[PDB]
C-alpha cells in the first residue's frame, strides 16, 4: 500500500518576524522533499538521490506552490486568533497533512487532506470526499465557507487525479531506494544484573523499512508482558534499530528465543545468547 | 503546555572504543514545536550538532533528530538535554552503551 | 507534486 503525504507546519512568533513555514514530502512514509522558510535561500530541496533526477521547473513550481501556500498560513494563522478570540502576542500552531494512499492496481484507496490548530483536529475531509468534520464552533465556521466556495470538489480533483498520477511517477524512478529491502542484523548481549539475575538483550540494526516485531520465546511461548521494548529509531543513514530485552534466571539462559520478523527476511531469524 | 517529549540518546554504528562513531538524540511525541536540545560530552555542550527529519506524525505531535560526531572511550560520558514548555525542568538522558 | 494552500 504506497503512499504520497505531505505535512505542512506554520509556528507564529510575535515580535520575531513572519511565522516560520515548512513543508516536508513523503513517499512510503520516506522523506524526499523538504520547505524551510527559515533556511539560507528558502526552497524546495531534495532530500533523497533519486528525485534529483527531475528537472530544475519542477524545483521551480514546488517552490513556487510552497511560498504560495506559506502567504495563505499567515492568512490563516490571523483567521484563527479571532475565532478563538485569543491574544494576539502569543505563539501558536497550524498543521496541515495531505496526500493519497494507493492499492496495488494505482487508483485511489484513501484521501487525506485534515487541519490541527494548536495540536487538537480542527477540520478534516472524510472518505467520501464530499464532506467535512469539524471540531468545534470555529471550524464550522470554515466548513460552510469550504461548503459554499467548493472546496471539496477542487481538493478531490488533486487527490484522485494528480496526487495519485504523481506518486505513480515517483514509484517509478525511485523504486531502488524506496522499495529495496535491508534485512536487520541480529545479535543478544548480556548483562548480569546487581539483583543477581541478567537482562538478555535483543539487537536488530540496520533493517529499512521500519516495521518489525521483536519477540522473546520460552520453550514455545511469548513473553509479551516481563519484556522490555523501545520505539523504533532512525540510525541517521536510512535504516532503523530497535531493541527488546528480558530478566532471566542465572543459568538458563539457553533456554530463551529471542525471534525477528522484517519483509527483508524469508523466515523469522532465532537466535540464543 | 500540552505533550512531554520522550528522548532516546543512542549511537549509529554499534559503539567501540577508539573508533569514531555519531551520537543520535531522538526526541518525539511533544508540542508544541518549539524546543531546545543540547548533546553533551562531560557536562559541556557541543558546539557542530546537526538537525534532522523536523516534522509530525499522524499524532499531530512532532519529532526530530539531532546528531554529532564522537568518538567515544572508556572514562568519556555523553548525554542529551532537553528543554520544553511542557516541563518544569530540563531533561537529560544520558547515552548508555548497552542501549 | 504537492498541493496548494
Amino acid at each position: 500500500s504506497h503512499s504520497l503525504r505531505y505535512f505542512v507546519t506554520a509556528v507564529s512568533r510575535p515580535g520575531f518576524g513572519e511565522p516560520r513555514y515548512m513543508e516536508v514530502g513523503y513517499v512510503d512514509n520516506t522523506e524526499f522533499v523538504r520547505f524551510d522558510s527559515d533556511a539560507e535561500n528558502p526552497r524546495y530541496e531534495p532530500r533523497a538521490r533519486w528525485i534529483e533526477q527531475e528537472g530544475p521547473e519542477y524545483w521551480e513550481r514546488e517552490t513556487r506552490r510552497a511560498k504560495g501556500n506559506e502567504q495563505c498560513f499567515r492568512v490563516d494563522l490571523r483567521t484563527a486568533l479571532r475565532y478563538y478570540n485569543q491574544s494576539a502576542g502569543g505563539s501558536h500552531t497550524l498543521q496541515w497533512m495531505a496526500g493519497c494512499d494507493v492499492e496495488s492496481d494505482g487508483r485511489l484507496l484513501r484521501g487525506y487532506w485534515q487541519f490541527a490548530y494548536d495540536g487538537c483536529d480542527y477540520i478534516a475531509l472524510n472518505e467520501d470526499l464530499k464532506t467535512w468534520t469539524a471540531a468545534d464552533m470555529a471550524a464550522q465556521i470554515t466548513r460552510r465557507k469550504w461548503e459554499q466556495a467548493g472546496a471539496a470538489e477542487r481538493d478531490r480533483a488533486y487527490l484522485e487525479g494528480e496526487c495519485v498520477e504523481w506518486l505513480r511517477r515517483y514509484l517509478k524512478n525511485g523504486n531502488a531506494t524506496l522499495l529495496r529491502t535491508d534485512p536487520p542484523k541480529a545479535h543478544v548481549t548480556h548483562h548480569r544484573r546487581p539483583e543477581g539475575d541478567v537482562t538478555l538483550r535483543c539487537w536488530a540494526l540496520g533493517f529499512y523499512p521500519a516495521d518489525i516485531t521483536l519477540t522473546w520465546q520460552l520453550n514455545g511461548e511469548e513473553l509479551t508482558q516481563e519484556m522490555e521494548l523501545v520505539e523504533t529509531r532512525p540510525a541517521g543513514d536510512g535504516t532503523f534499530q530497535k531493541w527488546a530485552s528480558v530478566v532471566v534466571p542465572l543459568g538458563k539462559e539457553q533456554k530463551y528465543t529471542c525471534h525477528v520478523e522484517h519483509e527483508g527476511l524469508p523466515e523469522p531469524l532465532t537466535l540464543r545468547w | 503546555i500540552q505533550k512531554t517529549p520522550q528522548i532516546q540518546v543512542y549511537s549509529r554504528h554499534p559503539p567501540e572504543n577508539g573508533k569514531p562513531n555519531i551520537l543520535n538524540c531522538y526526541v518525539t511525541q511533544f508540542h508544541p514545536p518549539h524546543i531546545e536540545i543540547q548533546m553533551l560530552k562531560n557536562g559541556k555542550k557541543i558546539p557542530k550538532v546537526e538537525m534532522s527529519d523536523m516534522s509530525f506524525s499522524k499524532d499531530w505531535s512532532f519529532y526530530i533528530l539531532a546528531h554529532t560526531e564522537f568518538t567515544p572511550t572508556e572514562t568519556d560520558t555523553y548525554a542529551c538535554r532537553v528543554k520544553h514548555a511542557s516541563m518544569a525542568e530540563p531533561k537529560t538522558v544520558y547515552w548508555d552503551r548497552d542501549m | 507534486r504537492g498541493p496548494g494552500c
